[PDB]
């Protein structure tokens, strides 16, 4: 929900990139506001093949407080289901590291 | 006779920032932020109509330094505390005190 102050001859309300970001619902005549649902980067720690096959993984400046269900846990294999939710979780400030 | 105490650090902060360093922070003014955990923030707010919501919802992001700033004090306050003591000398050996 917003604040916006829409004038009766507009319906949609526009950004810098030319994207809507706030619009006005055809039923009851109020405005809400459109935000995109949340991304960010994925990396992997690893110490060589050599050394092990064993990796850590860093989701970027987000919290772990939502990455389980961003990362298709249930969705994709057992393999992905240990480095989306464990008992090894840190939070540091390049983001949070499981 | 020399007084050392403005280029020297200060216990009483919660950094090893000189008077000096902090009168140099504070002239430093961004024209965009960094990271302030803004990902938490930009969703779901009104006020997301700043420049760096609408820059990280296209893809682009902005990775932390390795070294923070509490790092980059201590490294030249170590380098400030052997002039003092040993002069020319410690950068070719050991710090020989005169
Ligand atoms: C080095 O210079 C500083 C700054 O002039 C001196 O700090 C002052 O110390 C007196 C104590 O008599 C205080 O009343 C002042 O408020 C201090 N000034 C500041 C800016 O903090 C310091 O005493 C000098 N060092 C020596 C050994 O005299
Ligand atoms: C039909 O549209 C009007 C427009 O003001 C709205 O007030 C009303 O609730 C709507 N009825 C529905 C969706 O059944
Ligand atoms: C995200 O993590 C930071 C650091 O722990 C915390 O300050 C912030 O409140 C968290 N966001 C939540 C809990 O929505």
């Amino acid at each position: 929900e917003s604040n916006k102050k829409f004038l009766p001859f507009q319906q949609f309300g526009r950004d810098i990139a030319d994207t809507t970001d706030a619009v006005r619902d055809p039923q009851t005549l109020e405005i809400l506001d459109i935000t995109p649902c949340s991304f960010g980067g994925v990396s992997v720690i690893t110490p060589g093949t050599n050394t092990s096959n064993q990796v850590a993984v860093l989701y970027q400046d987000v919290n772990c407080t939502e990455v389980p269900v961003a990362i298709h846990a249930d969705q994709l294999t057992p393999t992905w289901r240990v480095y989306s939710t464990g008992s090894n979780v840190f939070q540091t400030r390049a983001g949070c590291l499981i | 006779g020399f007084n050392f105490s403005q280029i020297l650090p200060d216990p009483s902060k919660p950094s090893k920032r000189s008077f000096i360093e902090d009168l140099l922070f504070n002239k430093v003014t961004l024209a965009d932020a960094g990271f302030i955990k803004q990902y938490g923030d930009c969703l779901g707010d009104i006020a997301a109509r700043d420049l760096i919501c609408a820059q990280k919802f296209n893809g682009l992001t902005v990775l932390p330094p390795l070294l923070t700033d509490e790092m980059i004090a201590q490294y030249t306050s170590a380098l400030l505390a052997g002039t003092i003591t040993s002069g020319w000398t410690f950068g070719a050996g050991a710090a020989l005190q005169i």
